[PDB]
């Protein structure tokens, strides 16, 4: 079913946008089961279905942009502490600095509190493409979200990446 | 909307080396001292609305507080929030992350956000406007971006142009 | 809220504390400034289960109306009527019409010099089809004007001594605004001889025009309390005639 698992994850993608309905009770369920779907198309090791399923993941995003960034931006944010696979959560973490300056000032706060458990558990994973793309979102990410934390914060997360130049 | 705040306007009518070293820069300095001794839009209105409060970049939010100054000064009538006072409400909001600090690009903002506010009290009033103005300059940022901007809209629209207009120039 | 029998109950509850409140006085005025931000330039939308709120808590205090309750804040009250008088709805239209039978039968003193004075509210400041002229204007009175504006869009149509049919404004609608002719007319007896408008209304099409005298015409029209509501207006256009000439 290596043909067939292609068809399957490309046919999801285009009767979201084509709904022209949004904001709905019916819309709302919907767009949370089959989000999480996208990345074990990416997550199955084949260069035919690992490159042509992750262009199809952000066919999504730019559409929605406008409409349900508050609803994309939660689901997203489940799968860096379910700590997945090396590839798995790799191709997510490019999506997440894209969009860090596209939240608001009123949700950002709640926003802060939970990536310091989620962002110190990437540092300690020893794979080196995962810790690659952490240092093209650390750049993106604590820039937007970097006024609206205290001094108590702050100091927890630079003792964690000075035991990674060991 | 750039291109909807013009098309309302055109809607609605609207010398040799001792010259110049010295003779004629030393005589812009005595002349100066004589004188020192002397509808359509509304489906597309209503859609610019909902962009502010979810957007984040700050040049986009800077196009939208002179689409409304336009609306005033051409007396559309205030119908844009027909039954509540959706928009209005959330400007207020913004004032409360600039002092703290929590706004990212506070300063292209600050000089565009106190012009809508004035010119709707012609018709919030200038006694609410002057306190919130207050708040930025002794809590908040520094002043060359903040508090120094934010009074050029108040004092050009209130120094130029009975008992209650008295009280409020001596603050 | 939206039930009738919860809008009557708040509304009597406002009123009877602030004839006990600590100062009888200074509670009155503080009633009157709540209500006319929820009524803040009329030309909005104000969610007409709400107007029908605040028209009601103001029958149960003007009878108490008579820092105290200012000579301007009365003013304010009443121009808010007239285009509440021309808001079409059944529920909406007969709730500003018994607020304005009460405010000229036990009208607040310093409301009641206002309108019978010559230039009036110009003071202060500083199915209709033609020039009534608005309660602004100068060399008339305001009592003259408001029963200029009350008969050509409930009672009267300005061609001819005709009657307006049942079936465009209801005979309860018809019922209080007869009433409301006649308590001004003790106040101010030289409007029910005026002209309807101001600027005659088109020679062309009619071919004379009539006074606010086709009021006396409801006798003959059908059921009781127009009958008996034009028996009354005959009552007190005599009863002020001879009290304002001696």
């Amino acid at each position: 079913t290596k043909k067939d698992r292609v068809n399957h994850c490309l046919t999801i993608c285009e009767n979201i946008v084509a709904q022209s309905v949004r904001n709905s009770p019916e819309f709302q369920k919907l767009l949370g089961i089959a989000m999480e779907l996208f990345l074990l198309c990416s997550d199955d090791a084949e260069s035919d279905v690992r490159m042509v399923a992750d262009e199809c993941l952000n066919k999504v995003i730019k559409a929605l942009m406008d409409s349900n960034l508050p609803r994309l931006q939660l689901e997203l944010y489940k799968e860096i502490k379910k700590n997945g696979a090396p590839r798995s959560l790799r191709a997510a973490l490019w999506r997440f600095a894209e969009l860090a300056h596209l939240v608001r000032p009123q949700k950002c706060r709640p926003y802060l509190v939970n990536l310091l458990p989620c962002l110190t558990r990437t540092s300690k994973r020893p794979e080196e493409s995962v810790q690659e793309t952490l240092a093209a979102a650390v750049p993106k990410i604590m820039a937007s979200f970097g006024n609206f934390a205290n001094d108590n914060e702050i100091k927890v997360l630079l003792k964690a990446f000075i035991a990674n130049l060991k | 909307t750039v291109c909807v705040q013009q098309l309302l306007k055109t809607l609605f009518g609207t010398p040799g080396l001792y010259h110049y070293c010295f003779m004629a820069p030393y005589t812009h300095f005595t002349q100066a001292l004589a004188d020192a001794s002397l509808r359509l839009f509304e489906p597309l209105v209503i859609k610019a609305l909902k962009q502010y409060t979810t957007t984040t970049c700050v040049q986009l939010q800077k196009q939208v507080l002179d689409l409304l100054a336009q609306l005033v000064q051409l007396r559309v009538n205030y119908c844009l929030l027909d039954s509540d006072q959706v928009f209005i409400g959330f400007v207020l909001k913004q004032f409360e992350y600039i002092e703290v600090g929590q706004f990212r690009e506070s300063e292209a903002i600050i000089p565009n956000i106190f012009f809508f506010l004035v010119l709707l009290s012609y018709e919030i009033g200038i006694p609410k406007i002057i306190q919130l103005c207050d708040g930025i300059m002794a809590s908040g940022r520094k002043a060359v971006t903040h508090a120094i901007p934010a009074l050029q809209p108040i004092v050009h629209d209130l120094f130029v142009l009975g008992k209650e207009l008295e009280t409020q120039k001596e603050v | 809220s939206s039930s009738p029998t919860i809008r009557r109950t708040a509304a009597g509850s406002a009123v009877s504390i602030c004839q006990h409140s600590r100062r009888t006085q200074y509670f009155y005025s503080w009633l009157l400034n709540v209500l006319l931000g929820l009524l803040v330039p009329v030309e909005d939308e104000h969610s007409t289960l709400l107007i029908l709120g605040v028209l009601l808590t103001l029958r149960y205090l003007v009878p108490l109306l008579q820092v105290s309750p200012s000579a301007e804040q009365l003013v304010q009250v009443y121009e808010l009527t007239l285009h509440h008088t021309q808001h079409q709805d059944h529920n909406v239209v007969t709730g500003a019409l018994e607020l304005l039978q009460q405010l000229f039968r036990t009208p607040p003193p310093e409301l009641l010099q206002t309108l019978t004075a010559v230039g009036g509210i110009g003071q202060l400041t500083a199915r209709i089809k033609g020039d009534i002229g608005q309660s602004t204007d100068d060399d008339s009175a305001p009592l003259v004007h408001c029963v200029r504006l009350l008969s050509a869009s409930f009672l009267l149509t300005g061609g001819k001594n005709v009657l307006v049919p049942d079936r465009d404004v209801r005979v309860s609608v018809k019922a209080l605004a007869l009433s409301c002719v006649g308590a001004a007319v003790a106040l101010h007896p030289e409007s029910f001889f005026s002209k309807l408008y101001k600027v005659p209304l088109d020679t062309t099409e009619y071919p004379e025009e009539q006074y606010v005298s086709d009021i006396l015409n409801y006798i003959d029209h059908g059921d009781p309390q127009v009958r008996g509501a034009t028996a009354i207006l005959c009552g007190t256009l005599i009863c002020s005639i001879l009290s304002r000439s001696r």
